[PDB]
């Protein structure tokens, strides 16, 4: 359970699930998700944006751009070796952590429940090769295989 | 056999600031404070112990 | 920070002394820090996994009325001035195995 | 820092990340898995010799 | 057929240690009267197999070697340095238990430039964030400090009722951490109101919520997604 | 555990919750406003690393049947899994399933080399015990190597 309050909430994920959903015990626990919801889905935008009504404010948010784009190169989760059962690498710091697929559990989604019969395996990035050589117009690219 | 294991987290977290802006407990400076200034391993593993 | 009506000056509230009654702000409304955010700021002994003693003073409001609300104890708490971010929102981690 | 220094910037993303929310929903999320397995054997026998 | 009249071998160890090994263990089996007769052969289980170390196998971290310090920072006198992942523990492997970064005391050899904020008319709070005049003597507390309203005899119309924040409101103010998938810090004052109460309601027989500043609209629609 | 009572005290660790999960920095970061605070630092970085090798449980030869040894200041105990017991852990029975044989774990570092060219390194073995009937290796690199303090 994510969201809601704790003594609900403690109630539902307590229920064994033999019966499936404790409708009673579930619509406490949406009652109190009112109460204090939790995030579930989001649209990003990044912070350098924010950086808008400070001293310096413009060479600070240049600055943190140039900041951004090495960091995102240095801890990007594409350096990871692949999560198991299709999982999303996550890179906290300097260690790799797995979000597992709803369907899949233990600590790096290494074990499925039995309805995850699927097999596909989901082509995760690469890390983007480094810039080539500026081209006949000056511009220079660089590619990810998705490999 | 059974196997109960049971987590309720309901401080989603808590994220301290970096060493730079925490504020430390007076005790804690005062025995920063009485360091020797010098590798004696005795007073900072007292300081590790504490 | 001085007669702020805070406590600022860690142990001693020195920064409080004998000051007077027209110079200590109503600072903020409410003082009750979130219920155990004293523990956040113990120092932990990694090879015996235990928490250790106080270490940062996490009750340091700088100055500052930075209430929060938790909807999880439904009140108002008085976070510190240094504290990143202090949110409630719960998860419940349920792991039953019979044999 | 004024002065472009990767480690004071950085410091940045470690603290607060890298991006914010524009838009988003809340709520909650409850996932359940339940598995139940029961097997039994009955044996019965008898002679008259 | 009663099958446990044949006790199991011990199990196998495992056939490898950290990448899901198989191990085994069968029933003892002795052809007897008892076996021939009770229908045995039909109905037991002669051996059995199972899951072992289905861990990932784990990955220790490398870490590269410091680079050079960096130029001493004129407002900061102490230059940093640093050094990269070549690659991330995962799987449990070895933690980058050493620093990631370095830093040490210098003395610059340049002076700053950075200007005080100066924000011509707008109420410099004592933290320097600089606010609308309109929020001077707000009659509420803009800038944390109360620095707008320490002085002010007279207060703007505070709104007839201490409304309620949004539930979780700060959660939306929260960085987030898109390489990590983790909210950080609080990076938007979601309890700063500009000095006005918008006000929704999730319904009327609800208390309104007080809607902050920085969202321009909120929607308490309930969706099962 | 009854529902009610699970239900009342999952309400209750609202109140007094406790840190279940840390993400955690050396305690020498903190070290601040000082006299001298720059080098207290370092000699406690050095302190953190001398602890750390004064009750690294690699001075404890293993326990049987996993018990995972720990220096409790001159001497280790053995902490038995469930319903194991005695001074190694060698009676008794584990319960629940076990991938069987015996885990490698380390020696104690060497010393280390004086960072010869700048480059300090050191090894362990993955001796005590050497993984024996199928338990998994040591986890963790056999040497590291560090710039000169
Ligand atoms: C927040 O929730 C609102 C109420 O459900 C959404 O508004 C609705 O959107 C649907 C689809 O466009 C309309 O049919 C309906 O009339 C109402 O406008 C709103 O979109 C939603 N916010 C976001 C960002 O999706």
């Amino acid at each position: 359970i994510r969201g809601g309050r704790s003594e609900y909430g403690a109630a539902l994920a307590w229920e064994k699930g033999s019966s499936g959903l404790e409708e009673k015990t579930f619509s406490e626990w949406l009652e109190s998700v009112k109460e204090n919801p939790a995030v579930i889905d989001f649209e990003l935008a990044p912070i350098v944006d924010l950086v808008r009504n400070i001293p310096c404010a413009v060479t600070k948010r240049n600055n943190l751009r140039k900041a951004l784009q090495e960091y995102a190169a240095k801890f990007d989760p594409c350096q990871c070796a692949p999560c198991p059962n299709n999982g999303r690498p996550t890179l906290s710091g300097t260690e790799c952590l797995c979000v597992c697929q709803s369907g899949t559990y233990g600590e790096n989604c290494e074990k499925q429940s039995p309805d995850y019969k699927s097999n596909a395996v989901d082509g995760q990035w690469g890390c983007w090769s480094s810039w080539s050589t500026c081209d006949a117009t000056y511009k220079r690219s660089r590619t990810r295989e998705c490999n | 056999q059974l196997l109960v294991v049971e987590n309720t987290v309901e401080v989603a977290q808590f994220i301290n600031n970096n060493p730079e802006f925490l504020q430390l407990a007076e005790p804690f400076w005062k025995e920063l404070s009485h360091l020797p200034s010098l590798y004696d391993y005795s007073a900072y593993r007292r300081l590790i112990d504490q | 920070l001085v007669c702020n009506g805070d406590s600022d000056c860690d142990e001693d509230s020195a920064d409080e002394d004998r000051c007077e009654d027209s110079e200590r702000r109503p600072s903020c409304d409410i003082d009750k820090p979130p219920p155990n955010i004293e523990l956040t700021g113990n120092g932990y002994n990694e090879l015996t996994g235990q928490f250790r003693n106080r270490v940062i003073n996490t009750k340091s409001f700088g100055g500052q009325c930075r209430k929060v609300f938790s909807g999880d104890g439904k009140d108002f708490y008085r976070l510190s001035g240094n504290v990143l971010s202090y949110t409630f929102q719960v998860k419940i981690n349920n792991d039953f195995n019979y044999e | 820092p004024l002065e472009y220094n990767s480690a004071l910037y950085s410091r940045i993303f470690d603290d607060f990340g890298t991006h914010y929310f524009t838009s988003g929903s809340l709520g909650g999320v409850y996932d359940l898995l339940y598995q139940f397995s029961s097997e039994e054997l009955k044996n019965s026998g008898l002679t008259e010799e | 057929c009663f099958c446990d009249h044949y006790a199991w071998t011990q199990w196998t160890s495992c056939s490898k240690t950290c990448n899901s090994g198989t191990q085994s263990r069968h029933r003892q089996i002795v052809v007897d009267k008892y076996y021939q007769e009770n229908f045995c052969e039909q109905i037991c289980s002669k051996q059995e197999t199972r899951e072992c170390n289905w861990q990932r196998c784990p990955i220790n971290c490398l870490l590269g070697d410091f680079g050079p310090w960096s130029d001493c920072d004129p407002c900061i006198e102490k230059q940093s340095k640093v050094r990269s992942v070549l690659r991330p523990s995962q799987f449990g492997g070895q933690p980058c238990t050493a620093p990631l970064v370095a830093f040490q005391p210098c003395i610059p050899s340049k002076l700053c430039k950075i200007e005080e904020a100066d924000c011509k008319n707008k109420f410099r709070c004592d933290s320097g964030r600089c606010i609308a005049r309109k929020l001077e003597c707000n009659g509420e507390n803009d800038c944390g400090d109360n620095s707008d309203e320490r002085d002010c005899g007279r207060t703007k119309a505070v709104c007839t009722r201490k409304y309620n924040p949004i539930p979780s409101v700060q959660l939306m103010g929260n960085g987030f951490h898109f390489l990590a998938g983790e909210p950080r810090g609080e990076v938007l004052d979601n309890s700063f109101t500009g000095g006005i109460c918008k006000t929704v309601k999730s319904s009327r027989t609800s208390n309104p919520y007080r809607v902050p500043a920085n969202l321009e609209n909120v929607g308490f629609e309930v969706q099962t997604a | 555990g009854n529902k009610r009572r699970y239900s009342a005290w999952a309400e209750s660790v609202t109140n007094l919750p406790q840190v279940i999960k840390q993400k955690l920095t050396p305690l020498y970061e903190l070290v601040k406003e000082v006299p001298c605070a720059s080098v207290k630092k370092l000699y406690l970085k050095w302190a953190l690393e001398e602890y750390l090798d004064e009750f690294d449980p690699c001075h404890c030869r293993p326990c049987q049947n996993g018990g995972l040894a720990t220096v409790e200041g001159t001497h280790c105990l053995c902490h038995c899994k469930p319903y194991t017991f005695g001074a190694a852990c060698e009676q008794g029975v584990l319960v629940g399933n076990q991938a069987g044989g015996v885990d490698g774990g380390w020696s104690c570092w060497s010393s280390w080399s004086p960072c010869v060219q700048g480059k300090k390194t050191r090894s362990r073995e993955c001796n005590n015990p050497p993984p024996s009937g199928g338990g998994r290796s040591c986890v963790g690199e056999t040497t590291e190597s560090t710039q000169c303090e």
